[PDB]
């Protein structure tokens, strides 16, 4: 337990955590200073840097698991970090599927450590995620409303305008868009009205509802304070 | 011959069957 | 009676309500998996499924009415549900005439059971519908403001820009659009200004009023709870 | 007096006020059903209708003056109403010059009675006007911020982009627009950046400040509530 | 210190501060009445007026310096004002070389006196700036989210869309835009989806998160007071 | 003969006067 | 002759000098 | 000759080396 004890002192020491944090931030600046219009030996070097950082993070997380004998898996943030470092390490020696370079996305994902390996970010994000369930009821209600209105619209406005309402998916997308009040009249409703004149009666109540529901959401937040 | 798994690769030193070159030879999804 | 009591026990049994809910969700997913560019015989099978679900819902609602009569009609949500199933049944026996397929719209409307047949959704929506009247006064004021400003605009900008303000109706629509701050300058106000230079004095106060009043509305909500 | 007292009883009777309200709403529906793609004899009749209502409203306002004098003017809502009927009467006696049809605009303006002659609308709007002063300080601060930022922009983006910032006026308008978050990047900022690259540093803080201040304004309303 | 005492009485006399305020407002109207599509002899006159007002402000600031000594520097607003008068003085005899006309930008900058030389604006702005530290935590969190998501996006949607995501800068700008819900679907996301279909999964959570977090920020104000 | 209201219909079994076939016979008006 | 102030006017019965027809004769803001 | 720093300048009376005319002669990068 002497070597184990030394290793644990190293892991829990603020020095080790700060070292990892600065290493992560440095890696973050490293990947960040990436301009895709390159295809320049720079791009290849980025992979090398990522390689080293991932190896070091594997070292760190192995030490963390050894120290937190299963205890860290119970902790969500530790499990999340183990998972992220795992995905980064996997993409490191595994290869992309030809059709779609999804794994380069797993390599870039690694950047989320800035929240998990950071305790202040960890605690604040934990506060906000503790807040959300109090509104999970409203989230589910609003999602159900989206589902219902989406099916109705797509079944109505499918003949022509398939891009916006051809199926349930584009219908969900376009309804979320409308909720945001982003080009909802000029690019969507008015072209629709050109063919289906009374489509307005559809969206205006919808707007009401969602905006109303969203204000209720803020009210719920003003309830927790 | 060819460059084995995890050995360096380039335009003239290609990866052995079943691998793809990304500075080093990686394995292609099964 | 004995038979009456057996039927009533089944109707009020949580099992029966959950059965109808899952049936409703199934019918909803059924209609949802509807892609308007189909014309692949899919329409007939979808209509068949609709037919069966509607017949079963007619069965259900007949039983539900049978147990409690005036109590069933007395409950708004219950009568609403009866009306929805009724419209679906009507669409079955009648046709869309020819000019406009409104009855096929009624066939799709049926989906609101996901909220009405669900007690949790019923109670939550009842809370919000209980909320709205307390500000219905402000709703009416804002609607009156819309009416007055709309008459004003349409009589002003009707000649040169009939597509947006030709009559009171397009004016109501466009003013509601402006309220949302969706392409109110680039797509509306500035083209208007090109001909009527001083149109700005119109909309900027309007914005203020409505926008500020809407803030008051949300603040009014924070007052109510 | 006897005749004075009878006239006053009629004026204050709820029946008379409701009569004016319904008359106003009728006039409102009458003018409302106006579609400019008209050029018909319909327009003439509409004008005829206008005449009658204003005459009646002139009658009404005259009676109000008869019952109470200085009290009638002291009440803002009452004086406002008198002014509205007055402007309608002015358009009634004469017409605007060909170049600009402002007087028909005053004739249409007349429609505010729907709020002034209505007491509930009066009370609600009076609540809102009682609310505004508590935030007029922030209103003035934000107006001063608009003034300052507008001067600065107009002097920057005036050469290449006079259509949006040629003068202080277009600059005020465009800055209010940006405040509303309406096509602020696609139609404005990005075209500007094409020539002046670092213009972003300008608007993004601005957005913050003004938007943030508006939150404070809304918060002030919440302050008045809780 | 008799002459010193007279100078101090003048500096602190309400008359002197109001005089500076009115002089500043006069200067403000003076530069304000500037329309760049001019190219008239007017421009030279505008520069002359600037010269005079700045000289007077230098006089004033020298008097303030004599009056307060280091006390003047301790007060931020005092330093801010000294800095503004200083920059104006510098622009008066220095030149913008040629490539970029930054110095005329410094000459236009002088306008913040309207708040610094005004005590009411000073106090109100001081209250508003006092609010910020209570939210610096949330400010930093949202900025970190911007940084990470910007890296992620730029590496994802960077190749084909350099105009929007070529580097970290354009991506930061574009993400800030999305936060405002300004042409986020029609001008950005929807064009992206044409090539990268699943980009929606990217922005919709982001929208949620940042917008949701922004609610918390305003909520912090509703909690701060 | 012909298929009455709500009777199944197809190319050989048509709907009676005043109806339209949509797998089953619907009525055009009350 | 001509239609004086506030008299009915139309295509054949025009307003006297200094006035404009708007169903009745109005003044041209002097 | 030429117009020194802070002397008035115009089309015929130019600024001495290292300065630019803006009604008066200003210094460009010292
Ligand atoms: C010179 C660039 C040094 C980094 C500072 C520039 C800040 C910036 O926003 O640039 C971007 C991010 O840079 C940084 O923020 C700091 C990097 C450490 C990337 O610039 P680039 O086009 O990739 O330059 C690489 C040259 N092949
Ligand atoms: C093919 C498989 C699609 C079934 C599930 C797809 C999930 C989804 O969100 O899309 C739609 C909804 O599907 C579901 O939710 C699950 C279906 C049970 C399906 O649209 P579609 O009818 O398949 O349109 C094309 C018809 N060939
Ligand atoms: C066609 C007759 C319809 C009269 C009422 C229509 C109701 C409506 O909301 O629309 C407009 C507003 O009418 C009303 O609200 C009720 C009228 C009293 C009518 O516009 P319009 O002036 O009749 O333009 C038609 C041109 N000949
Ligand atoms: C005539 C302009 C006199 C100033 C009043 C105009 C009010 C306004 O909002 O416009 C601008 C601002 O004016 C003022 O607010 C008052 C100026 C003192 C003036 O534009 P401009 O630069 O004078 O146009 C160039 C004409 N050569």
């Amino acid at each position: 337990s002497h070597m184990y004890l030394r290793i644990t002192n190293i892991v829990e020491s603020s020095f080790f955590t700060k070292f990892i944090i600065y290493l992560i931030v440095l890696n973050t600046l490293f990947m960040a200073m990436e301009h895709h219009p390159m295809t320049e030996e720079f791009k290849n070097v980025l992979a090398i840097g990522n390689l080293v950082f991932t190896g070091i993070f594997a070292i760190e997380i192995i030490l963390r698991i050894y120290v937190h004998r299963i205890s860290f898996f119970k902790d969500p943030w530790s499990l999340f970090d183990s998972l992220i470092v795992t995905l980064s390490l996997v993409e490191l020696f595994l290869a992309d599927v030809e059709g779609l370079s999804v794994l380069r996305s797993f390599r870039l994902l690694r950047v989320f450590r800035l929240v998990t390996a950071v305790p202040q970010m960890r605690k604040i994000v934990s506060a906000l995620i503790s807040v959300i369930p109090g509104m999970l009821s409203v989230i589910a209600l609003m999602t159900l409303f989206f589902y219902i209105f989406a099916i109705m619209a797509t079944q109505l406005f499918g003949e022509r305008f398939p891009e916006w309402f051809g199926t349930l998916g584009e219908s969900f997308y376009t309804l979320f868009q409308v909720m945001t009040l982003e080009s909802w009249s000029m690019g969507i409703v008015r072209p629709l009205m050109e063919v289906y004149p009374y489509a307005w009666v559809f969206f205006i109540p919808f707007i009401f509802v969602v905006t109303f529901v969203m204000i209720n959401l803020v009210v719920a937040i003003c309830v927790d304070a | 011959y060819c460059q084995k798994w995890m050995w360096t690769c380039d335009s003239e030193r290609k990866c052995c069957e079943g691998m793809v070159c990304r500075l080093w030879c990686k394995k292609k999804l099964w």
